[PDB]
């Protein structure tokens, strides 16, 4: 068996933790958006027609 | 900002234009009036478009003639039937427009 | 976001990848295709470009979706895009 | 407020919020939508003033 924990080299940990970590990441990442938003905008103006055709 | 075509009959106006989004022509449309449209009367001067036969931007939409209920509205003066079409041309490799042509009718006050 | 601006959608359909689109980037468009009023298309545009993704919003258009025009209604169909690695 | 108004909520639409609204807020405006009489829409509007 293995005990509370191994022996000392820590045994053979070579194998478990290096067929592991993992790669961990761990991936502190990939979560929620605000988005953002865009603006608006450029208008006014003069006189012209719809003056005339109406 | 510029538009394209401005055609008026002494009770509504009939434009046809452009704006550069989502959002200038959502900022005109909104200076003017919102309508829920109902009866639309068919006439001669629809099919002279269909025609070509009155020049005009055939992106756009027919008709000037229907019965109008208000939505919403900002100008008291006008009575906007609707933003009648929006398509957004993006142009080619031997230029731009990107922008958003339209077309709207207005009848104004009195 | 289509649902709560009260619009029916009539069709969403992906894309393909834009192989030439970039070097560290596939992306892939989705055009949307949504009708209701235009007071709620403009909702529905606005509450995609404030969503917390990358669905990019671009070339827009809309039409009135009944031949006869007996009532209001308008046919939407806006294209966005999110942009996936190579 | 509405329905205890005797109003018909015919549509209730949220907004975007306003990023260029102000530097420490995003307002997000509510367009509603209800229908019945003069007396009870001014009715729901003082409701939702006194809310």
């Amino acid at each position: 068996c293995e005990e509370p924990p191994a022996p000392a080299p820590p045994p053979a940990k070579p194998k478990a933790a290096a067929a592991v970590p993992v790669k961990a990441a761990p991936t502190e990442t990939g979560a929620q958006a605000a988005p953002s938003y865009s603006y608006v905008y450029n208008p006014v103006g003069k006189r012209d027609p719809f003056r005339s055709p109406i | 900002v510029w538009v394209k075509t401005f055609s008026e009959n002494n009770n509504a106006v009939s434009i046809d234009g452009s704006a550069v989004s989502h959002d200038e022509v959502a900022e005109f449309m909104r200076g003017l009036n919102g309508v829920v449209w109902t009866p639309k009367g068919m006439g001669r001067l629809v099919d002279r478009r269909r025609d070509s036969k009155t020049a005009r931007v055939e992106m756009l939409t027919s008709d000037a003639t229907i019965e109008e209920f208000p939505e919403a509205q900002v100008s008291p003066f006008f009575k906007n039937i609707d933003l009648q079409t929006a398509k957004q041309v993006g142009g080619a490799q031997v230029g731009v427009p990107i922008l958003v042509e339209f077309k709207i009718t207005m009848t104004s006050n009195y | 976001i289509g649902k709560k601006s009260g619009l029916e959608l009539s069709s969403v359909t992906p894309g393909k990848e834009s192989v030439g689109g970039g070097e560290f980037f596939a992306r892939i468009p989705i055009k949307m295709t949504v009708s209701g009023n235009y007071h709620e298309i403009a909702l529905f545009l606005q509450e995609m470009a404030n969503m917390r993704r990358i669905v990019n919003v671009n070339n827009i258009k809309f039409d009135s979706a009944k031949l006869k025009n007996e009532k209001v209604v308008l046919q939407s169909e806006f294209q966005a895009t999110t942009f996936r690695f190579v």
